[PDB]
RNA sequence: CGGAAGGGCACCACCAGGAGUGGAGCCUGCGGCGCGCUACACUGACGGAGCCAGCGAGACCUUGGCCGAGAGGUCUUGGGAAACUCCGUCGUGCUGGGGAUAGAGCAUUGUAAUUAUUGCUCUUCAACGAGGAAUUCCUAGUAAGCGCAAGUCAUCAGCUUGCGUUGAUUACGUCCCUGCCCUUUGUACACACCGC
């Protein structure tokens, strides 16, 4: 048969090194988002 | 009548709310017969009409006749009269064809010289004559108003569009 | 037309209408005496404005309550505050300002509650 | 000055009016100190 | 153009159970979406 | 002030017209940009100029779990706030936070002490955004690890790609405190799948080559199922976005 | 269904067991008027209720 | 912008700034005439001061604070409708 | 890379309290861990008497009349919660606090009640005698307690969300510890201070 909505998804330990890899190529990078102090 | 105050009233607006004369049909009319149009024929000409007979030389009551397939009679007003009157001298064998004991002058009362309006007048009030033009505005007005016969000229001759005796 | 004013007692969710007017000496709590409140034992504070100022201008002046809302608490705070406010604005209006401000100015120094309201408002630190 | 006019409760007149050797009255100091004296010596 | 009346023939209705005639009137998607207008407006003017 | 706030809304529901309007007319221009060749209002005037400030409530009558687990929200966030709500309303809850001045609230919901629910409204009559979190593991569950190091974290952002992700991103961004340290030895996570956004917190060294983390703190996975325009206390105001679970393509449909 | 609130149904005699119910929940459900919905949890003081 | 001063600021923008219009604005007087005779009784206050005069701007926060003057029949006739006199603030 | 100083902050610190959990039973979420509910009686139990709210309005909810201890059922009619206050009874005994179990009987729902669907009546009267190791959390309408209403796209029904009532002890200081953070170029502008 068929369901309504999407299934909330489990965490494997696949899924969160997938994660923490993307993780530490940004943090390596040293790419991301910050709330900067507006100049002026 | 401040624009904020105008959004507040149509987001309101939306959120709540979510002696006459009628012109009789001519007694000569089924549906869209006109059965009032047999012989003889009774045609009101235009200026364009006639100088585009001219043009294409073809004679004016001989050519209605061979078009017509019976006797026909020519009406003028003198509001087309005044039209070829102040057309002038380079229509002046224009108005030579016009003067003429064989087309018969019908008079008008009209201030002005819209022999549009005298002629849409006419056709509004009797609906039993047949236009002869070849202009493009008023083909589109006696083409809006029903059961009446146009015959605009192109070609070698003249050309009738809403007469069922076509033959 | 007669001498009567009329104000309330207004607590958590308690309100008392009060009508106060130039009587005989009775006090009718909803028709009852004022030693018909309920719970028996704030009887007295309920009595604190009546005997902290006297009892002959409520022998002049007849009052007449009626209450709704709120529990026990907040209904006998807000009838002794209705009390207070309807006897200093029948003693501003037609009595003495004089004697209203001496009026006023001891109910002041017992408790100011009678008189203005407690509006337990919050607070973030 | 005229928006005061049409906003104010208040009265108030008009603003101001609108060569030679020229006087001035209003003095933004007390007009016999020096210089300077009126110099901070941190900033000089 | 080019169809059958067996095509376009008919799609007929059942009715509600004679067993749960103590509750009649079967609900159809009709009468569902005009009460659903009827409660709209309703909602509406108690906002309004 | 009645009158007074009433005008401050009707002048924040005329503005998030104006920048509708505005923004139709930015997908207009965008087809220009090309042919040659933004935060909102009420983080606009707050971006990076005023600290924030978060008061984080519970519901009513809570768990010791939700206690612990509200204590975990206010060590995680910078300049938080806690607070028991008992005996309190709603509309004169938020009327005395605007009182005290206050930049965001966060309130929380659950069933049988278990956390399911969050609502972050912005105080200056700003948006709310209504979360169902549950897959909450919580370092109180886990361990005695120790204690947060609480600098100003860092942030990461991940599979952020509609406009409504774009105020998503707003939100966050400046709901965390403005003008990070570059070297802000924590960073959080903001790592977006399958509309479900999920999130842990991470301190961070880099090594002798290259980096090193540790996932401390919370561990769960949250849903946005609303955006309102208004604050929480209209519950009447004009929803911004709501999700469709009764829809045809409801567990195919991304970003809704 | 045997009892209604705005956006919710009690319905019974559907399975026979709370665990059918749970063999077949967090579903997809639409009904004769056309409209949708989701079964979700079987209630527990009945069967198949 | 600079195009709303350019073109915007009217006439009626500044007569809809002015006194009696927000007083009927704000649903003070039924009609901006009554508004008008209410001025002149000086049934009204501005803030800290009442006013007499209907030929005045109006700044956004005295029009937030704008109200009846104490102890006026107008008032008091609003509380006896509603049935909420207070005469303890000579209401 | 390290050390040192100075300053700040923290119911993850100090300090004063409070309240639970963990001990018995029941419910419920996790594989033996967790969240709640009821008790352990005298500030208590029981019987009369009095009665004070608010949130909530998409064959249904009902004023009244009838009998039946009750559960209940019947005919008609339209589209005011508990805790609390007074009196009385009981009295320190696992006692009358506690109601777990079992039997028996009577009613309603349902084809059918049987494995008591459900309520009521009487009899039977267990554990629990204030909860170790410990645990948590907190500074005012707060904790707490009480009851009421709605389930209004996520999630919830011996459950969530709103609402009212009553209503406190002790702090409101400190970095002494536990940490954690900032500074160790006044840079900036008077006067003062300071001055690797
Ligand atoms: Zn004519």
């Amino acid at each position: 048969f068929d369901r309504t909505a999407k299934p909330v998804p489990v965490i494997t330990s696949e899924v969160t090194e997938s994660l923490e890899d993307m993780i530490r190529r940004r943090i390596q990078d040293s790419n991301f988002d910050d709330l900067q102090r507006r100049t002026l | 009548a401040k624009k904020t105050r105008k959004f507040g009233l149509v987001k309101r607006t939306l959120n709540t709310k979510k002696t006459r004369n009628i012109p009789q049909v001519s007694s000569a009319l089924f549906f869209q017969y006109n059965q009032a149009i047999k012989p003889p024929y009774q045609v009101l000409i235009d200026t364009n009409f006639i100088n585009f007979s001219i043009q294409k030389k073809v004679d004016i009551v001989r050519g209605m006749m061979d078009c017509l397939l019976a006797k026909c009679n020519p009406l003028i007003t003198d509001c087309v009269m005044a039209e070829l009157e102040k057309l002038g001298p380079k229509y002046r064998i224009a108005l030579k064809l016009a003067r003429d004991p064989r087309i018969k002058r019908l008079s008008c009362s009209h201030k002005g010289t819209y022999a549009d309006d005298c002629l849409v007048h006419r056709v509004l009030q009797h609906k039993c004559y047949i236009v002869a033009t070849n202009d493009a505005g008023l083909k589109q007005r006696i083409r809006k108003i029903p059961g009446i016969p146009l015959m605009s000229v192109g070609g070698h001759a003249y050309v009738i569009e809403k007469l069922p005796d076509v033959f | 037309a007669v001498p009567s004013v009329q104000t309330f007692g207004k607590k958590k969710s308690a309100t008392a209408v009060a009508h106060v007017k130039a009587g005989k000496g009775l006090i009718k709590v909803n028709g009852s005496p004022i030693t018909l409140v309920e719970p028996e034992i704030l009887r007295f504070k309920v009595y604190e404005p009546l005997l902290l100022v006297g009892l002959d201008k409520f022998s002049n002046i007849d009052i007449r309550v009626r209450v709704t809302g709120g529990g026990h608490v907040s209904q006998v705070y807000a009838i002794r505050q209705a009390i207070a406010k309807g006897l200093v604005a029948y003693h501003q209006k037609y009595v003495d300002e004089q004697s209203k401000n001496e009026l006023k100015k001891a109910f002041t120094s017992y408790d100011r509650t009678l008189l203005i309201a407690d509006s337990r408002r919050p607070e973030p630190k | 000055y005229k928006l005061d006019v049409l906003s104010s409760v208040h009265f108030v007149p008009k603003p101001a009016s609108t060569e030679t050797p020229t006087i001035s009255m209003e003095d933004a100091q007390p007009l016999y100190m020096s210089n300077a004296s009126s110099l901070a010596p941190q900033e000089i | 153009k080019l169809v059958h009346d067996v095509q376009k023939k008919q799609h007929r209705e059942r009715s509600q159970l004679t067993s749960r005639s103590r509750y009649g009137f079967l609900e159809k998607h009709k009468d569902y979406v005009k009460r659903a207008q009827d409660f709209h407006r309703k909602q509406s003017t108690l906002k309004v | 002030m009645l009158r007074r706030q009433a005008r401050e809304r009707r002048e924040y529901l005329y503005r998030k017209a104006q920048e509708l309007q505005d923004s139709q007319l930015q997908q207009k221009r965008q087809i220009i940009k090309q042919a040659l060749a933004q935060v909102d209002d009420e983080y606009a005037a707050t971006s990076g100029i005023m600290d924030p400030r978060i008061i984080v409530t519970t519901s009513r009558d809570p768990s010791t779990r939700l206690s612990q687990f509200a204590k975990e929200i206010k060590l995680l966030f910078p300049n938080a706030v806690r607070l028991n709500r008992g005996n309190y309303v709603m509309p004169n809850l938020v009327d005395a936070c605007k009182k005290s001045g206050t930049t965001d609230l966060v309130v929380l919901h659950e069933h049988r002490g278990v956390p399911t629910s969050l609502t972050i409204s912005h105080f200056p009559h700003g948006p709310t955004a209504q979360f169902s979190l549950h897959n909450v593991v919580m370092r109180h569950d886990i361990i005695n690890a120790g204690n947060q190091s609480e600098v100003n974290p860092h942030l990461i952002f991940d599979n952020f790609t509609t406009a409504l992700g774009k105020r998503v991103v707003c939100i966050l961004k400046h709901l965390f405190n403005a003008g990070p340290k570059k070297d802000s030895e924590r960073v959080i996570t903001f790592a977006n799948r399958g509309d479900f956004i999920s999130v842990r917190q991470h301190v961070y060294v880099r090594t002798r080559e290259g980096v090193e983390i540790a996932e401390v703190g919370p561990r769960f996975e949250m849903r946005l199922f609303e955006l309102r325009l208004g604050t929480l206390e209209n519950k009447d105001a004009d929803v911004e976005w709501q999700l469709r679970r009764f829809i045809r393509t409801a567990n195919k449909k991304d970003y809704l | 269904p045997y009892k209604i609130f705005k956006n919710t149904a009690f319905i019974k005699d559907m399975f026979s067991s709370a665990m059918e119910v749970a063999r077949f929940e967090g579903a997809q459900i639409k009904t004769v008027s056309g409209i949708r919905g989701e079964i979700k949890r079987a209630l527990s003081k009945p069967e198949g209720h | 912008k600079i195009s709303d001063l350019e073109n915007k600021v009217t006439v009626s923008a500044i007569c809809r700034r002015r006194l009696p219009v927000i007083m009927h604005r704000l649903k003070m007087a039924e009609t901006i005439q009554d508004a008008v005779k209410f001025i002149e009784q000086g049934h009204v206050r501005v803030g800290p001061n009442l006013i007499n005069d209907p030929a005045y701007l109006v700044t956004r926060n005295m029009e937030d604070y704008v109200t009846w003057v104490d102890n006026s029949k107008i008032k008091k006739t609003l509380l006896r409708y509603r049935n909420q006199i207070d005469d303890f603030d000579f209401s």
